[PDB]
This record gives C-alpha cells, sequence and structure tokens, in this order.
C-alpha cells in the first residue's frame, strides 16, 4: 500500500 | 434523500419487526468451490450476522421451513433466475421472501445500530457515506502550552496511517489535506493534494491556509462522480470555552 497518486490531466 | 426524519421512521419499524415478526434462515449452500480458508472466513462472517440479528431479537431458523422471513446468502442473489427449480433460493424468491447477500445484510445490522482527557475541536460527517462520523480532538493542556500559530494538525489521506484515512481511492493522495488548529480554536484547511480539495464547491489554492466555517463542506475525487468524498466539519464551540477557561 502507499501506492503513488493516480495524477489527472 | 429520504429525510432524517422518514429514515428514522424507516429505522423505528423495522426494529419492531426484527424482534417480533422476523424469522431468518441463513443459506448453506454455495456456489463456488473454495479453499477451506476463504469458506471458514465467510462462516466467520456468518456467525457475526446470526449475532447481529439476535441482538435485534430476531429468530434463527436452522431450517428452510413455512415461517421463514428472510434468507441470508453468500450466493448471487441477481443470478438466483439461473438456478435449479429445487434450489431454495429459487422457492424463497418466487414466493416473494426476502432475500440478502451478505453484504445487504450487514448494511441492515449497521442501519440498525448494530455493527481519554481530550476535548471535541470539531465533528467530521461524511455525507456521500463511504466514512463513519468521527470527532477530531485535541488536550487544551497540550494546546495551551504550544507557542507556535499551530497548535496541532490532522492529515487526512489514502494512507491508513494518517489521522484521518479517506479511503483507498488511487486518485486520492497517501496525504491529500490537513485541518490545522489555530491559536482560539480556529480550524485552517491546507490542501497538499495532487488532484485537488474543494471548500463549499470552490477548489482552493495549493498549500494555503483557509478559514473554516460552521457546516462547511470538504470534497475531493471530484472530476470523477464515483470517486468524490464530501466531509462536513461542525466545530465545538465549547472547545473554545474550555481554552479560555484554563488560561
Amino acid at each position: 500500500d502507499g501506492e503513488s497518486t493516480d495524477e489527472d490531466d | 434523500h429520504m429525510t432524517p426524519k422518514e429514515l428514522l421512521e424507516w429505522q423505528t419499524n423495522w426494529k419492531k419487526i426484527m424482534k417480533r415478526d422476523s424469522r431468518i434462515y441463513f443459506d448453506i449452500t454455495d456456489d463456488v468451490e473454495m479453499n477451506t480458508y476463504n469458506k471458514s472466513k465467510m462462516d466467520k462472517r456468518r456467525d457475526l450476522l446470526k449475532r447481529g440479528f439476535l441482538t435485534l431479537g430476531a429468530q434463527i431458523t436452522q431450517f428452510f421451513d413455512t415461517t421463514v422471513t428472510i434468507v441470508i446468502t453468500r450466493r448471487s442473489v441477481e443470478n438466483i433466475y439461473l438456478l435449479k427449480d429445487t434450489d431454495i433460493l429459487s422457492r424463497a424468491k418466487k414466493n416473494y421472501m426476502k432475500v440478502w447477500s451478505y453484504e445487504k445484510a450487514a448494511r441492515f445490522l449497521k442501519n440498525l445500530d448494530v455493527d481519554i482527557g481530550e476535548n471535541i475541536v470539531c465533528r467530521v460527517i461524511c455525507t456521500t457515506g463511504q466514512i463513519p462520523i468521527r470527532d477530531l480532538s485535541a488536550d487544551i493542556s497540550q494546546v495551551l502550552k504550544e507557542k507556535r500559530s499551530i497548535k496541532k494538525v490532522w492529515t487526512f489521506g489514502r494512507n491508513p496511517a494518517c489521522d484521518y484515512h479517506l479511503g483507498n481511492i488511487s486518485r486520492l493522495s497517501n496525504k491529500h489535506f490537513q485541518i490545522l488548529l489555530g491559536e482560539d480554536g480556529n480550524l485552517l484547511l491546507n490542501d497538499i493534494s495532487t488532484n485537488g480539495t474543494w471548500l463549499n464547491g470552490q477548489k482552493v489554492e495549493k498549500n494555503s491556509n483557509q478559514l473554516l466555517s460552521q457546516g462547511d463542506e470538504i470534497t475531493v475525487g471530484v472530476g470523477v462522480e464515483s470517486d468524490i468524498l464530501s466531509l462536513v466539519i461542525f466545530i465545538n464551540d465549547k472547545f473554545k470555552q474550555c481554552l479560555e477557561q484554563n488560561k
């Protein structure tokens, strides 16, 4: 867990 | 979408039905084949549900009999039309019996109220419903001994080690936003997220402290309708008084 965030465009 | 009063009435009536007119049968048949692990996990889940309904005063019958009012099953409720005519779930259905999944049963139990020396600073109510009500608290003693302008910090994020877990949603940051305790019981919102934070429907400037007010709605996950998570802040006014009392 503690993954990298899914950035928006 | 029901009024609070309507939902309460819905609860009051069901509570009576559980205690007087309810006889529940748990389906023993499983549609998948599972290792004895997952099976003993679902068996533990069954026992929880049983205890929950017993607390509400409902009968638990061990047989699919003439009296059953609710059938609780693990199997697919939506694919009961595919089962054999001899199946208990098929017979219950075509006789208009109530058939619930485990998830539905647990939710029902939750709806019927089944499932330190530091004062309340504020109460956080999730109005989207993913999270139960939590209170932010702080020790009046520790707060008054701090000379810094920020007395305490609460972090909100996907990281379960944060002070407030926003849930596991990929679009949310491990540390999304913070709530800071200002000097006189004032509360500030600080967005440190990647995809942003909203306050009363307005995107706040990142890394900028914005004063919080009574009933202010904090929303994250905007952009994807099902990632949206709203938190309403209710600030405890007596906290300011226990702070002014202990000067």
